[PDB]
């Protein structure tokens, strides 16, 4: 569409391609516009400074609050901090006196403004850490504030976060540019590849794999792959993933799967935290594609990281407990969702049908049986058939009991030591109760799960409140182990 | 020797 | 039309489905208990209180949602059936739809009104349309679907103007469909009987304005038949040839000019008349065995233009399997060729023509240019693999080590099975590399190959076809396009054979290592995905194609005193075209990449049948 | 990526713009790198004489297909066709000489060359109609010689 006026045409083509993760196709189309059109307007100028610096172009040479950015990182790079800070307080005030001139009446306006000033925050600081030596504590003390105010900036918009992010990422890049060889330059590495992961996942949640790709491709250009693989190659293939590239996301995991469990020599907690985490993501994705059957693949993926988080847990960190946390619900998810999978079938009117042709041949055999009558290619067949149909009965049952079992038991372990996963609990009842018959998974209940905390089934109380009814005959091991349980919730909270 | 599997 | 008929026909479809859930047999339940407790509180004088009323409303609030369902569900069964009728009146590019529209009038005759209807607009419908589902009418002259009369008199008018226009693809049908007992008064219950008197009036009728081809056409039947029930077990080492006793009238009946061939397939046209079709003229005084225990014979026929045509005349076996297997063979064929993504990678079924002359006897196509897999590969004499790696076991050591541990436990043979393997590398690679030299040709035929071979193997899975061993498929010496023949047991029948049979489809290393550097990735799992994309989209068809039987029943099932077999397999291959199996579903991907691991497991090749040539 | 060559990723990237509808901004982006590269190659060269006439920009001043094809359609808009004939013969001998100096033995690499002559062959019937007038008539059956073509066509990849 041409009909749209030059003045916002271009910012809007500009602001696309920036959005687009288009870096060098804008440098070259703003040259051409350099070309075609002489004078410069305001806003075109703001976002030619907004490009030179976010594509560090330094090549290119009152002000605006882009170009007042640009010239501070110029001023860096030169380690000029007269200028340096002079930049930075005239944009400060620029940015305030700018702000509070309008009308103001709506939230929403604020947060451009605190954005650019956050950032200009962000610039002060690394500019004063910058001033005349960096070590590798006050490089971490930057880091865990940095995550703990973008912690902090997980409810705000996207729009309002990417000029952070990419502040970050230019500042790290210039650090790891006039960075000489030692130890420091290793630690820097490490950080920019932290926060280049972080933005990976920040800007994947909200739906865009342009940024993604192009913080992946600068992992790629920094770090080098070896025999033991980092964790950006998790990230990597979860871009993949999001980038509707199954088939090479997979592929990437099996990789990845191939390496770790053939060169693990449980080296780094790190690595095996990292492997129950691709462990768990291959289990995931396998279950929601369904290239293979369930049997296989959770035998080779789900019980294996389960069993690897389990076997290493002695220093019951933040980072493994949640990780432990996170293998559990998935196991229980797929174990629930197989379980209701084969109730639905085994309730649908196809396998009615089949039962009812079962029972024909049950008793068709039963006839050709009581009767002495040879066994022809017809008998013989019918007989072949039937005993085919009834181990097949047979194995579907037992495979629904297991999974059954495992997704209790799962429910159970994510629910003694789990607090942001809290909210199975309706699931785990509505399983244990429309499930009461089975011996198995009362005793496992009053076994495993009788040391729950008793303030997760409040707002289930009156669901257990109501189970007391003898209709639902399970044996009296089931309404013992109910009455114990809600004479234990009373006791704990009476109100 | 025959190739199929007779009955 | 069609888009006014296709909306119908997925409403009514989305009401039967939804009438044979098991959620309207739950309310169906609910609504029986209700009418019961009204019931009971009428009967018994009870005053009406708060519940008694809503009981009462509620049930005729169900009554009325029930009785508007099946009003709206009949109305969009009309509607679909009508705009079915306008559209093949007098259209050509829409003649597809004949099949959904023979669909839901057969599974409708109850309703007089959609019969009535078909009789009076249906009527005027070009004939040439319903060929392809011909044996389908054909099979539906029982009584089990007693609908009335009217719509037993229309189909059989429908049939008998179907007949008339286009003898050459009917008169076979109806007397090989008369003929189930020929054998034995040559040499059976309420419903068979019925079948057997209506295709006698259907025979009369046409003999009544074709009373000469009727007769050749028979007595060419009836002396194919004698020639089958013919004994040859005094000839069985014999393998020159012997001549056929003269008292045989196959020896006698020679020049004939109404009848046609029915081993090659006659492309139909739009006029009720022909006169430029290839005819009977001499039958060949020798015939050959092709070996087996069922001796077939082999017989040429000598054709009007005087080329000599092949036929096996397959005695003492049942080949209405097998021309449902052609059938739809040709309808999986026909479906590639109209989807566009399928066209332009000319995915295409080879085909040989079976035409069933009795219920115990038949006669089948002879596929020429041809040459044997095993013939090529494992000869003693010239064999593929004793010519390129004379070091590797012979095919007669191979033998002898599968004679020597089928008594042995899995253990052993599994570990023999790897060290044949071990010792035995593919060589079917160079066929294609000896017989065509110039590049462009050899990928040619290549790629036509490893489509074929994808195209096969899909439609094989579809249809449980097991008996796969060497001898069952013939390579092409032009085309390089492997063509199944034996078809003699599928619907998943090698699991009733004593040793199963774990593998949906031919996959060996010869198969994989013959398609390329690339495997079984690439051309193969591209092909096998869009075929199963294709046989997704059909599954109506497919059905409708498949549902043939139910009705006539073929040899060797419903004997020793809603067929049980035949619903089972229907059963069997729905769940295999939906890809649900036990409730899971699964996607096209996924099932090609699970058919491909269990085809080319050692696991599933180590319990196979020995004389399967799982090795080779 | 940055690894692959500008010989052509360049070419990549122009093609990709011109299959994604953007022309203002291909060309914008071509404007950018005729300013930042003085000399041009062939390969860049004849992407912009084929962006130059797609594109209707006149301005913009042996030769390739697509800039013989942007001087014919020059000339046709100048109203002289002894130089438009010319042009068009000479593409139509370049292409053929190309065409046959190759190995050959593959049907899809005659595909590309059939188009072109196909386009060369229709710029030649708009020429002749266009040659002293246009009638109603005469654009009509050269629309439905275009349709019947196109029918032709169906089966033809939209690459071609
Ligand atoms: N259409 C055909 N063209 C060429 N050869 C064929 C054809 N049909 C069968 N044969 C061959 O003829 C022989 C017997 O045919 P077949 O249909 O296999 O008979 P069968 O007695 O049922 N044998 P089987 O089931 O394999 O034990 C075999 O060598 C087949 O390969
Ligand atoms: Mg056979």
């Amino acid at each position: 569409e041409t009909a749209i006026p030059s003045s916002t045409r271009q910012a809007g083509i500009i602001q696309a391609l920036q959005n687009l993760g288009l870096c060098h196709i804008l440098s070259v189309y703003l040259k051409g516009l350099d070309y075609e059109n002489k004078d410069w307007c305001p806003e075109l100028e703001e976002l030619h400074y907004q490009a030179a610096w976010r594509n560090m172009q330094w090549d290119h040479c009152g002000t605006s609050y882009h170009e007042s950015l640009y010239n501070a990182l110029q001023s860096l790079r030169d380690r000029e901090f007269s200028t340096f800070y002079e930049s930075l307080k005239y944009a400060r005030v620029k940015e305030v006196e700018e702000m509070c001139k309008r009308s103001l009446e709506s939230v929403y306006s604020l947060y451009p403004t605190l954005s650019r000033l956050q950032a200009i925050g962000e610039l002060e600081s690394i500019g004063e850490l910058f001033s005349r030596s960096v070590t590798h504590r006050q490089l971490s003390e930057v880091y865990i504030k940095w995550q703990k105010h973008s912690q902090l900036l997980k409810d705000s918009d996207f729009s309002f976060q990417e000029p952070i992010m990419a502040l970050r990422t230019v500042i790290l890049e210039i650090l790891m540019e006039k960075e000489m060889d030692n130890s420091q330059r290793e630690c820097i590495k490490d950080i920019l590849t932290k926060h280049l992961v972080e933005l990976s996942i920040l800007a994947r949640t909200f739906k865009n794999t342009q940024l993604p790709e192009r913080a992946i491709f600068q992992i790629k250009q920094y770090n080098s792959v070896s025999c033991g693989v980092s964790e950006w190659q998790l990230e990597e293939a979860q871009v993949f993933w999001a980038k509707k590239e199954q088939s090479l996301a997979l592929s990437i995991l099996k990789q990845m799967i191939k390496k770790l469990d053939a060169s693990c020599a449980a080296n780094n907690p790190s690595l095996k935290l990292t492997y129950t985490e691709c462990l768990r993501v291959c289990g995931n994705w396998l279950a929601e594609t369904c290239l293979e059957n369930p049997a296989v693949i959770m035998q080779t993926y789900l019980e294996k990281a389960v069993e690897v988080a389990g076997n290493y847990d002695g220093e019951s960190s933040d980072e493994l407990r949640n990780g432990k946390m996170k293998a559990f619900l998935s196991l229980a998810r797929f174990s629930d969702t197989q379980y209701q999978r084969i109730e639905n079938y085994m309730k649908s009117s196809e396998f009615e049908n089949k039962q009812a042709l079962l029972k024909r041949a049950k008793e068709e055999v039963g006839l050709l049986r009581e009767h002495k009558i040879q066994t022809n290619r017809y008998t013989v067949k019918v007989q072949r058939e039937l005993e085919l149909d009834e181990l097949a009965l047979r194995a579907l049952k037992e495979d629904r009991k297991r999974f059954l079992c495992k997704a209790v038991e799962n429910y159970i372990n994510c629910l003694l030591s789990g607090e942001e996963h809290d909210m199975w609990v309706f699931r785990l009842c509505s399983l244990w109760l429309e499930n009461s018959g089975v011996s198995e998974v009362n005793g496992m209940m009053k076994r495993d799960g009788m040391k729950i905390p008793t303030y997760k089934f409040l707002p289930l109380m009156y669901q257990l409140a109501a189970r007391m009814g003898t209709k639902m005959m399970g044996g009296l091991g089931f309404h013992e182990v109910l009455n114990n349980l809600i004479s234990r919730i009373s006791m704990d909270h009476p109100h | 020797p025959p190739l199929s599997q007779e009955t | 039309f069609l888009s006014l008929a296709r909306f119908s026909d997925t409403q009514y479809q989305r009401i039967e489905n939804y009438m044979k859930s098991s959620e309207f047999e739950n309310k169906q339940a609910l609504l029986k208990r209700a009418k019961e407790e009204v019931g009971l509180l009428r009967e018994h004088k009870i005053q009406t209180n708060r519940y008694t009323v809503k009981v009462q409303r509620e049930l005729e609030l169900d009554e009325l949602a029930l009785r508007a369902l099946k009003e709206d569900r009949k109305r969009f069964l009309c509607k679909a059936v009508e705009n079915y009728i306008n559209c093949l009146l007098s259209g050509e590019e829409h003649d597809m739809w004949v099949f959904r529209l023979c669909s839901l009038w057969l599974e409708n005759s109850g309703v007089s009104e959609v019969n009535g209807m078909m009789k009076r607009d249906g009527m005027k419908i070009p004939t040439y349309k319903f060929l392809p589902l011909m044996y389908q009418l054909a099979a539906r002259m029982g009584t089990k679907m007693m609908g009335g009369l009217g719509f037993h008199e229309v189909l059989n008018n429908l049939i008998s103007r179907i007949s008339m226009d286009h003898p050459h693809h009917t008169l076979f049908i109806i007397l090989a469909l008369a003929n189930a007992n020929r054998d034995e008064f040559l040499t059976s219950s309420q419903l068979d009987e019925d079948r057997t008197e209506a295709a006698n009036r259907i025979i009369c009728t046409i003999r009544s304005r074709r009373p000469q081809m009727v007769r050749s056409v028979e007595a060419l039947c009836d002396a194919y038949i004698i020639l089958a029930n013919l004994d040859a077990t005094q000839w069985k080492t014999q393998r020159k040839g012997i001549n056929i006793p003269a008292d045989q009238p196959i020896t006698k009946l020679k020049n004939l000019e109404d009848v046609v061939v029915p081993t090659m397939e006659i492309k139909v046209d739009h006029t009720g008349e022909y006169g430029n079709l290839v005819t009977i003229q001499s039958f060949k005084a020798e015939f050959r065995l092709a070996g087996g225990v069922n001796l077939p014979k082999i017989i040429d026929c000598v054709g009007s233009d005087g080329k000599e045509r092949r036929q096996l005349v397959k005695g003492r076996d049942d080949l209405r399997q097998d021309a449902v297997m052609q059938q739809v063979f040709q309808m999986c064929n026909t479906l590639l060729q109209r989807n566009t993504e399928t066209r332009k990678r000319k995915l295409t079924i080879c085909t040989y023509k079976v035409v069933p002359l009795s219920q115990r006897s038949g006669v089948l196509e002879w596929c020429t240019g041809t040459v044997p897999i095993g013939e090529f590969l494992v000869n003693n004499e010239d064999g593929a693999h004793k010519r390129y790696r004379p070091n590797d076991f012979s095919a007669f050591q191979c033998q002898k080590k599968m004679m020597e541990v089928q008594k042995k436990s899995f253990e052993e043979k599994y570990e023999v099975f790897m060290d044949v393997c071990q010792n035995f590398q593919p060589v079917f690679r160079y066929f294609c590399m000896e017989k065509f030299l110039d590049p462009a040709i050899w990928f040619e035929k290549r790629l036509a190959y490893t489509r074929s071979v994808a195209t096969s193997s899909i439609v094989g899975y579809i249809l449980g076809l097991g008996d796969r061993h060497v001898q069952n498929i013939l390579i092409n010496e032009q085309s390089a396009e492997l063509v199944h023949i034996d078809l003699g047991v599928a619907f998943e029948q090698g699991k009733i054979l004593p040793t199963p049979e774990t593998v949906p489809f031919r996959l060996t290393r010869d198969i994989v290592d013959g398609m390329g550097i690339t495997g079984v990735e690439g051309v193969f799992r591209r092909c096998c995905e869009k075929t199963m994309e294709v046989m997704r989209n059909s599954q109506e068809t497919l059905l409708t194609i498949v549902e043939v039987l139910l009705y006539d029943p073929l040899f060797d099932w419903t004997m020793n005193p809603f067929n049980k077999v035949a619903e089972r397999v229907l059963m069997r291959l729905q769940e295999k075209l939906k890809g649900v199996e036990e409730g899971t579903v699964l996607s096209v991907g996924g099932q090609v990449n699970l058919l491909i691991q269990q085809a080319i497991d050692p696991k599933n090749l180590s319990r196979l049948f020995p004389g399967w040539k799982a090795w080779v």
